[PDB]
RNA sequence: AUCGAGAGG
């Protein structure tokens, strides 16, 4: 009845942006991004790869309500380092890691016989 | 059941009678029925006033003569320390009604909660009858995929609840996840 | 509700990926709080989880008949023979993190009953609506699109709060407000009034 | 910003208070009867056997938001193996010509009693504890 | 599986509760309160066939 | 009963004291008998205390026993609420009760009284009495629908 | 009423196994759990659906209309 | 259905309380809540 | 009764309820359909005309749409069906009925209306699911548990009504209860257990966790706390992150058992400047109890900060708990075999004692006891034997339970459970009670048919030796059923009786209100109380404070409160006050010191008359411990430095504060005397904590600190005064009513029947009695 | 082989594959699991219209079953989301149309099986929509048994879907996760009455990792790089392809985030 | 509308 449709989790609505960027008040080199129509899956990975970067001082993701599929990521970086660039490098590293794993697994499966 | 003298004082009902009853169940040989036992005199009907004159035993094994090492988990059962038992109860669980018979291990739980469940089993959804599609009830609810309970009271087979279950054996975890 | 007297509404619905998962990948259909159990003192719910798990791995029925000598230690021995933990606790990993859970979670099969009470058949809201004639007051019940009663015990709560105007609004403007003409000399509504 | 107090102690006893991770430590100043120390420590991070002698140091500095050590261009404050930060709750006079110092490193508690210093460990929330092997 | 026992009146299944009643033709002695002129009573409720 | 009494040093110290408990109470002969402190004697029944000593003493006993009822369950209530109820029963001088032969028999407005019990009887007596409601009472205004004086309605608000 | 397609916890299809399972019990005179293991359902999520199931459909079939 | 079929009513000196005589004849725990507890029981 | 005093109201809603941790406490989750149905009228304003036009364009079907539009002529316009719905052109003065939207005032209620707390205003947040949603901490004032609970919501239709709901009936305002002088709402359940678990010293958080948990705080500064442990690794204390949750400037001291400053047990709480110095958070620390963190934060920082504090603590603790996990299983109930054998030994010893006492009764050797039948004495002795046996079995179980046992964790946090539950699960449940007695013989001279006639042994008597885990024998199960049945009949009957009692109290005291003169009066104007509560102070601001004068020896009182200028040792030491060397041996100062000492001695005699028990801890208007602590932190206080305080100013300023504090403003002497009597006890407390020796030595006070303390005491006392127009009588009746429902159960009438006798002023008590001294 | 994560496979079947993920952050493993079941697309029926139903079972129940019916989704990439094409209700590229008609001709009960399913829409040379049968007999999953004189006739429209929206578009049932089998990382604390080792079972995954020694200290610095995983397949997509497709789905989401940042 | 029955916290 009152329940929203399932497709709302993975489909963006009208006047909806996947990423909305707003600097964090009372903080240096810090910005909060509202990732929209996205779940824990992406947020935790982005956080981990952000933590690996030395210049990124702060990284965290929060879900305000399990009802609504969105997650907020706050990033703090070293001076002269834009948080968006750090997110880009971390994401690129994620993509390269996933590609390397898919190649290695494909070779292993080709080795595997059954 | 009836308990009389025989040189140990023993219950009237015996194993061969049980075998004839089971054979009657199997063919479902001369019929052996409850009316037979009542006519045989092996069992008797007792009213509340009549009970006041009689002495009853919960377990048939209590009658066996008394003459150590035991597991701690078994419930503390008082040594009966009694004799001249007129009769023995068929099974204690028979004191429970139909709604209480469905509750599993009520011996291990607080009684008021058993009362509440007996109130709830009426409200629980289920397949009310096999003729539901033919029948025209004012309101009716039926489970999509009824499942027999994993833990069954021995009284359930007579209750037909296993045949016509009203719940689902769902996987349940006891944990605090997200506080909801 | 379960057969042991534990009753609970669905707080939230969660997808399988969000749910905590055991190492085997089995995901609980439902989550119940530890806190409810101690006060109610229903051990047989826990016992049913244990025995039902033994039965599921055994392919045989479980007897929860009253006044039957079944040892919890023996059931736990059979569960140990199966390899699952004797007390029913199981190693779990948090779903969103993928991290292991510091506290092992007791989870297993348990019979549960859907109940006749349905939320959407209970939901009701009125706003402006049909009115009874004699009382000139809102009709009663969801089935008649009726209005909820403001109890006199509720008006006492409001007087304790001291919100006189809100009390008047519920008492007249949200209910049988009416305008009548009274003659001073009669002191009664004997006056007959042609308003235009 | 200089180091305030330094002393050598041999631990009198180690007691686990129903905690596997943390045990309380009872010790006294070596070569001085003036002061004794009683502080809880996480043994898993750093294990201290009983009757061992361990260097103890307290420094004011070397709040600004904490940053990961990362490259370590910032010179390590301690060659020591163990360091904690805490805030003193109270300071009291245990006896005439005797002072007491009460510190709380995140709920973990330290107690230092002595007259050895007439003035030191002022009621400044900043504290750093350095323990060598 | 239907066990029966329900009358069918006007298309509605109807079932009769049993009413508990103290048995007739039983005599019992009943005590009387402290503010009572008479100390005890003995009452028999005689039931016709 | 354990009694905490001042020591000569001034410290409160506990020394046991013998006390007597009775199943019945007449309370007028009892207090006069010697060997017992007239000042310390206590009764479980208020009404006998009110007859024996005075209405204020009965009010104090009322609060004492209400407090015992609250304390038996572990519950605590600020003294003001219980005291207010006890004064409402006490202010008449008689031991007025929380019942129909209580506040309803009082001289308050009939429309307030009619809500509790004996509605039409309060109304027919008022009609015979020609009693006029002050309309000050909250129940009167709630029935009337006019805003009762409840904090918000207590003060008139005029412009400068 | 009829064999569930898949276990709600497990997620694996379970409808295909049931006919074979009943045949295995009747022809081989074997324990139900051994039949479930032969069927390949090794997890109690997958197993509860087979064991607890009641095939009401057959009784539903009996009615002539 | 079966529990409604086996019902007792005791219309109305402590009827609500379960009595020793009820053993073996009445369910110990099955009773409606509210102002019917113990007054109505099931065989 | 039913169409005038209470009536059906338009704009009513009701649903099944469920709780959301992420939803803020003041908010209520309102299903979107209910918002679509319910409407609030809004006169068109230049400020809202754009929003209103857009809302009417959205239409009734989707929120923030609107349902009806009202013109200046006022003829209804229906949006669901109208040809002109598209052309809508707002004209000034027209009204727009509109959907209920987020952050709009409503009233939320549970159907039992025992308390004004049960009906209070809530912020609105619209949600897409059928259930009403509310915080876990708001359950307690309503008494709502989400098994099947149903709750009602009402919507204001006028601006004045909206203001009345927001300003007086909002949840933050009713945080601290008038009755019981303690906060209504506290941290419950999962947050309670997790707050204990996190606060444990063993618990150590990690940088990823601390960063996420810090982000989770909505008002978080972004200031990253320095790790408690640094060199081996940076690990933050759980206490540290919870301290990040605490508002800055809040100080809390609680001492329990051996709460040393070293606090090895970690018992008690030490909090400075919104950071816990030591202690493990538990129920008393974070619960509804008086002296709780809720009370202090509401009293000093404000209601809204505390209301946010509930949510922040809730979010932090729930996240950490979800990542740590919690469970409860059969193994928690199991006890060790040796302990089980000790339990069996306890039962056997009780059985032997019962048999021997029964033999004593049989032989008539047993001594007579005055005032009771010998059989009555026998019953008392056996009952006490069995009760002690159950308690002892529980004791051995509690020792047996390890720290890991989760039921123990619930009890330690105080979230749920008690000692009795543990005993009944893993030890002897014990003797059943029917009608205040052990099981009787319904059968002739036998409790049950299976027992032999004339058996008084505990098993026949209904004493249930086996545990719930052990399983109950059939006879024991039947006896337990009798006991439970009596419990249910009692619950129903007491609910009915309590409803009648509460209605009668409310109707009796409803008219009672504090008028502007502060005289508690009925409608007729007959005075009930000349000063409400006899002090004229709001009960929420009153908190338990100790009176130092009444307790202690004369010698200790003298040493603590007396400084004699004309003595070598009695005079204040020069380090305490710089002018002390000058002040020594000055008669003109000693006369004022002697005057203050005479006042304190008279106050000690006065309080000692009032309290024979001499209990110092009593409800008092303004807490002074916290205000002294606030002075020490607000102005940094150095022990070494001598104070800059003239003794004259201390004494004279305490006096000046005494005449500044005001309950009744009248000039006339009768009102002045009523004021002096009203403020008398508060004045004694003030003198006790403002003693010159105390002000100089225990706290190293300064002149600015003392002046601020004086002004703050004045302001807090002024805030503590009741406000005219308050309906004191209704609040009193409800305050008595709610605890009465909670009551549930050697010859004393007690409980609801006793309360009924008290209210009925019945001529004959069921158990009259006289206690003679 | 390449720098970065490596996988070693202990064993593999067409239905299941057990491998060891290595040199990986755990958050990636959990994101991968949630993608592996939640996010990967699969084809299943989202519309059913029934001409005739003589079965005792109601149509809605059958439609739910048909949703849960397993169909091949190997070529699902060629197919387009029903919302993402330009058709009216179903493009021939976007949906696959199935038909089922059965009558109780036999006096004995006639049982519908998944093999009794008729594809009408053009195949387009795409290995899509074939009913999946793993039965040894080859008979499909039993939709309904029909007595003599009973018939059911219906049309199904199957569309591309994601398992988050509904469980039917799900490739896999469950997955097996293991890390720190010896509990060296001590991420969890065992609950024990007498001894943790006896009361808690020892997994086969424990043997692969080197046994712990009591003398060596707890490694605070250590983090988990080795994880043990197993994957189960319904058979709609082969196992190797489901794990590779999960990797690809996650990388697609990351690339979408990058492209959104570029748009900003 | 009336009367009644059952149920929920
Ligand atoms: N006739 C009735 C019956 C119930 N109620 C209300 O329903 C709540 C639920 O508790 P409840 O009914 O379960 C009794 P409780 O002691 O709280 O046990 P519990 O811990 O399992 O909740 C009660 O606290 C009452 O306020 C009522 O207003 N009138
Ligand atoms: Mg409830
Ligand atoms: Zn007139
Ligand atoms: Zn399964
Ligand atoms: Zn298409």
């Amino acid at each position: 009845m009152n329940a929203p449709d399932r497709f709302e989790l993975f489909l963006l609505g009208e006047g909806e942006s996947k990423l909305k960027i707003d600097p964090d008040t009372k903080a240096p080199n810090a910005v909060v991004i509202t990732f929209e129509k996205e779940d824990h899956t992406l947020g935790n990975l982005i956080r981990a790869e952000l933590l690996n970067d030395r210049k990124v001082l702060f990284a965290a993701y929060k879900v305000e309500h399990p009802f609504f599929a969105r997650f907020k990521l706050r990033i703090q970086t070293t001076e002269g380092y834009d948080p968006k660039d750090a997110l880009k490098n971390a994401c690129n590293s994620i993509i390269n890691k996933l590609g390397a794993l898919k190649t290695n697994f494909e070779t292993e499966w080709n080795l595997q016989t059954l | 059941f009836i308990v009389e003298d025989d040189g140990h004082k023993e219950l009237k009902v015996r194993k061969g009678h049980i075998a004839k009853l089971m054979a009657t169940e199997y063919q479902d040989v001369e019929e052996y029925t409850w009316s037979s036992l009542l006519n045989e005199g092996l069992v008797e009907y007792i009213d509340a006033e009549e009970e006041e004159s009689i002495l009853i035993a919960m377990q048939p094994e209590d009658l066996e003569p008394a003459e150590l090492d035991v597991d701690p988990a078994k419930r503390i059962r008082v040594s009966h320390h009694a004799t001249t038992f007129t009769h023995c109860e068929i099974h204690p669980s028979m004191i429970l009604g139909v709604a209480a018979s469905i509750i599993p291990f009520p011996d291990h739980n607080q009684s008021p909660r058993n009362t509440y469940q007996s109130a709830m089993g009426k409200q629980a959804m289920g397949v009310f009858l096999t003729n539901y599609n033919v029948r025209m009830d004012t309101m009716a609810n039926i489970l999509y995929y009824p499942q027999k309970p994993l833990g069954t009271t021995r009284a359930m087979e007579y209750l037909k609840f296993r045949e016509l279950p009203a719940g689902q054996n769902a996987i349940v975890a006891i944990a605090c996840y997200s506080g909801y | 509700a379960s057969r042991h007297g534990q009753k609970g509404t669905i707080g939230i619905t969660y997808r399988r990926e969000d749910m905590p998962f055991t190492a085997e990948g089995i995901v609980p259909d439902l989550i119940i709080n530890p806190h409810a159990i101690p006060s109610r003192m229903t051990v047989a719910h826990l016992i049913e989880c244990l025995l039902s798990k033994v039965a599921a791995l055994s392919g045989n029925e479980g007897d929860a008949s009253p006044f039957t000598d079944i040892t919890v230690e023996g059931i736990s021995k059979l569960l140990r023979e199966h390899g699952y933990q004797s007390r029913g606790f199981e190693v779990m990993y948090n779903g969103h993190t993928g991290k292991k859970l510091m506290a092992q979670i007791f989870f297993g099969p348990t019979y549960y009953q859907r109940l006749r009470h349905m939320v959407d058949d209970k939901i009701h809201a009125r706003a402006r609506g049909p009115m009874q004639v004699l009382t000139r007051q809102p009709v009663e019940g969801r089935s008649r699109d009726g209005g909820l009663r403001f109890g006199e015990m509720e008006r006492d709560c409001m007087i304790a709060h001291g919100a006189a105007s809100f009390l008047k609004e519920r008492l007249m403007e949200a209910s049988d407000a009416f305008r009548v003409h009274i003659c001073g000399i009669c002191g009664l509504m004997t006056v007959i009034a042609k308003l235009n | 910003s200089n180091t305030l107090f330094d002393d050598i102690f041999q631990v009198s006893e180690v007691d686990p208070g129903r905690y596997n991770k943390v045990c309380r430590i009872e010790a006294a100043s070596t070569t001085q009867d003036q002061c004794k120390l009683t502080l809880d420590i996480n043994v898993e991070l750093f294990p201290v056997a009983a009757q061992d002698s361990l260097t103890v140091t307290i420094a004011s500095s070397l709040t600004r938001s904490w940053r990961p050590p990362q490259a370590g261009d910032r010179s390590l404050a301690d060659d020591y193996d163990y360091v904690m930060y805490g805030t003193a709750y109270k300071f009291e006079e245990v006896s005439k010509d005797l002072i007491a110092v009460y510190y709380s490193f995140g709920g973990l508690l330290m107690r230092l009693e002595g007259n050895y210093r007439n003035l030191n460990n002022l009621k400044q929330e900043n504290a750093y504890l350095l323990i060598r092997r | 599986f239907d066990m029966g026992g329900y009358f069918i009146i006007n298309g509605s299944e109807k079932v009769l509760i049993a009413q508990e009643r103290s048995a007739g033709n039983i005599v019992q002695v009943f005590k009387k309160a402290a503010p009572s002129p008479i100390s005890h009573v003995a009452e028999i409720r005689s039931a016709l066939e | 009963y354990d009694r905490k009494v001042p020591s000569p040093t001034g410290e409160y110290v506990k020394e046991p004291e013998w006390v007597l408990e009775t199943d019945g109470v007449n309370l007028s002969e009892v207090m006069t008998v010697p060997g017992i402190d007239p000042t310390r004697i206590y009764t479980n029944s208020f009404i006998d205390i009110m007859e024996v000593l005075g209405i204020e003493a009965g009010r104090a006993a009322l609060y004492k026993e209400v407090y015992n009822v609250i304390a038996s369950d572990g519950s605590y209530v600020n003294y003001r609420h219980m005291a207010l109820l006890v004064d409402v029963m006490t202010t008449q001088g008689g031991l007025t009760s929380v019942t129909r032969h209580g506040f309803n028999r009082s001289n308050t407005g009939a429309l307030m009284r009619c809500s509790f019990e004996e509605t039409v009887e309060i109304l027919f007596e008022a009609g015979a009495s020609a009693e006029l409601d002050d309309c000050r009472g909250v129940s009167e205004n709630v029935i009337l629908g006019q805003m009762a004086p409840i904090g918000t309605g207590a003060f008139d608000v005029m412009i400068d | 009423m009829i064999v569930p397609v898949r276990c709600f916890s497990c997620g694996k299809v379970v409808g295909d196994k049931w006919e074979s399972y009943l045949n295995l019990l009747q022809e081989d005179e074997l324990d139900e759990g051994t039949a479930l293991s032969r069927l390949g359902l090794k997890r109690y999520c997958c197993r509860r659906m087979i064991l607890t199931h009641v095939d009401l459909i057959e009784k539903f079939l009996r009615y002539n209309p | 259905t079966l529990s409604h079929l086996r019902r007792t009513n005791t219309p109305i000196a402590k009827p609500r309380q379960l009595h020793n005589t009820h053993w073996g004849l009445v369910c110990p725990a099955e009773t409606p809540e509210g102002q019917a507890c113990g007054l109505v029981k099931n065989l | 009764r039913g169409n005038l005093m209470g009536k059906r109201v338009d704009f009513s809603a009701r649903t099944v309820i469920s709780g959301d941790p992420n939803l803020e406490l003041d908010q209520v989750g309102v299903p979107k359909s209910i918002a679509k149905t319910l409407t609030y009228p809004e006169v068109v304003t230049p400020y809202n005309i754009d929003r209103l036009t857009q809302l009417v364009r959205n239409g009734p079907n989707e929120h923030p749409g609107a349902k009806y539009v009202i013109r200046d002529s006022g003829d209804r316009i229906d949006l669901r069906y109208s040809k002109r719905a598209g052309d809508i052109q707002l004209q000034y003065g027209w009204k727009v009925e509109r959907h209920i939207m987020d952050n709009d005032p409503v009233l939320f209620n549970r159907q039992p209306s025992l308390h004004k707390m049960s009906m209070m205003a809530h912020r609105v947040k619209v949600i897409p699911y059928s259930t009403f949603r509310l915080n876990l901490s708001v359950t307690s004032p309503y008494n709502a548990d989400f098994d099947g609970d149903e709750m009602n919501l009402h919507v204001p239709q006028s601006e004045e009504t909206r203001a009345e709901l927001s300003q007086l009936c909002a949840v933050p305002l009713q945080i601290v209860s008038p009755q019981s002088n303690k906060p209504c709402m506290g941290i419950v359940q999962d947050t309670l257990c997790g707050i204990r678990k996190l606060t444990l010293r063993d618990t150590f958080i990690e940088l990823d966790q601390v960063l996420n948990m810090l982000y989770w705080v909505p008002d978080w500064d972004g200031v990253i706390p320095t790790p408690a442990i640094i060199k081996p690794k940076p690990l933050w204390s759980g206490k540290q992150i919870l301290s990040v949750a605490i508002p800055n400037g809040i100080h809390l001291q609680r001492f329990d058992e051996g709460t040393t400053l070293l606090s090895p047990k970690d018992n008690g709480m030490l909090i400075i400047d919104g950071q816990i110095i030591f202690g493990v958070v538990e129920k008393k620390t974070v619960g509804s109890s008086n002296g709780g963190l809720i009370h202090v934060v509401t009293r000093e920082k404000g209601p809204q900060v505390c209301a946010k504090l509930f949510g922040n603590i809730q979010k932090v603790v729930n996240f950490w708990l979800l990542h740590n996990g919690f469970s409860t299983g059969i193994g928690d109930t199991i006890a060790d075999g040796p302990t089980m054998r000790e339990i069996t030994e306890t039962i056997a010893e009780a059985k032997k004692k019962v048999l021997d006492v029964t033999k004593e009764a049989q032989a008539n050797l047993l001594t007579a006891k005055h005032g009771m039948t010998l059989r009555e004495s026998f019953e008392d002795n056996v009952v006490r034997f069995l009760n002690e046996a159950r308690d002892k079995a529980g004791r051995l179980a509690e020792v047996n339970l390890k720290d890991l046992n989760n039921v123990k964790q619930m009890v330690m946090a105080g979230s749920k459970g008690s000692f009795i539950n543990i005993a009944q699960m893993s030890a002897c449940v014990g003797q059943q009670s029917v009608e205040g007695k052990r099981i009787a013989f319904g059968f002739v001279d036998r409790t049950l048919p299976h027992f032999s006639k004339d058996d008084y042994s505990p098993e026949s008597k209904g004493f249930v030796e086996n545990s719930y885990l052990r399983g109950l024998t059939p006879q024991e199960f039947f006896f337990h059923a009798m006991g439970g049945r009596e419990g249910l009949i009692d619950t129903a009957v007491k609910t009915a009786e309590t409803g009648y009692i509460q209605r009668r109290l409310v109707k009796a005291l409803e008219d009672i209100m504090v008028h502007y003169d502060n005289t508690t009066r009925n409608s007729l104007g007959n005075v009930i109380q000349f000063i409400y509560g006899e002090d004229g102070m709001d009960a929420a601001h009153i908190e338990k404070q100790s009176l130092d004068t009444i307790g202690g020896s004369d010698a200790a009182f003298e040493k603590r409160y007396r400084v004699d200028l004309l003595n070598t040792d009695h005079t204040l030491d020069p380090s305490l006050l710089e002018s002390g060397s000058e002040i020594l041996g000055d008669l003109k100062l000693q006369v004022l010191l002697d005057e203050e000492y005479k006042q304190l001695v008279k106050d000690r005699k006065f309080l000692r008359e009032v309290f024979v028990d001499g209990e110092a801890n009593w409800p008092l208007p303004v807490n002074i411990r916290r205000i002294i602590q606030n002075a020490q932190q607000t102005f940094h206080i150095d022990h070494t430095k001598p104070s800059d305080l003239t003794i004259k100013d201390i004494v004279l300023g305490v006096k000046d504060l005494q005449e500044n504090l005001l309950v009744l403003r009248g000039k006339n002497e009768i009102i002045q005397n009523a004021q002096r009597d009203a403020v008398t006890l508060f004045c004694c407390l003030l003198r006790s904590r403002l003693a010159t020796r105390r002000v100089l030595q225990e706290y190293r006070l300064t002149k600015q600190a003392f002046d601020w303390v004086l002004s703050n005491i004045e302001a807090q006392f002024l805030r503590s005064v009741v406000h005219p127009g308050e309906m004191v009588g209704v609040l009193a009746a409800q305050s008595i009513g709610e605890p009465a429902t909670q009551m549930t159960l050697k010859k004393v009438t007690s409980g609801v029947p006793r309360l009924k006798e008290i209210l009925n002023v019945a001529k004959n008590m069921k158990t009259p009695s006289l206690t003679v001294y | 082989s390449e720098e970065g994560p490596q996988v070693k496979i202990r064993e593999a079947s067409k239905d299941n594959v057990d491998f060891i993920l290595s040199n990986v952050d755990l958050a990636m493993a959990n994101s991968l699991r949630r993608v592996m079941i939640a996010e990967i697309p699969t084809l299943a029926i989202d519309s059913v219209e029934v001409e005739t139903n003589t079965t005792v079972l109601a149509d809605e129940f059958i439609a739910h079953r048909l949703g849960l019916i397993p169909l091949q989704s190997m070529d699902i990439e060629q197919l387009e989301y029903s919302r993402d094409c330009f058709c009216e209700d179903h493009c021939d590229k976007c949906s696959v149309v199935l038909t089922l008609q059965a009558f109780g001709e036999s006096e004995s009960t006639t049982n519908v099986y998944s093999k009794d399913l008729v594809i009408v829409s053009n195949l387009m040379g795409r290995n899509i929509g074939h009913p999946i049968i793993q039965d040894k007999e080859g008979n499909g999953v039993l939709i309904c048994k029909l007595r003599k004189g009973q018939e059911l006739k219906l049309t199904c429209v199957a569309k591309k879907g994601i398992a988050k929206e509904h469980a039917k578009w799900g490739p896999a049932a469950a997955i097996e996760f293991e890390y720190d089998p010896w509990n060296k990382l001590k991420h969890t604390d065992y609950w024990y009455e007498q001894d943790s080792a006896k009361e808690w079972p020892q997994s086969k995954n424990c043997e692969y990792e080197d046994p712990p020694n009591e003398g060596d200290p707890f490694d605070y610095k250590a983090q988990a790089d080795t994880f043990y995983m197993n994957v189960e397949s319904v058979g709609s997509i082969p196992v190797d392809q489901v794990v590779v497709r999960g990797i690809d789905t996650l990388q697609k989401k990351v690339a979408s985030i990058l492209l959104a940042l570029t748009q900003m």
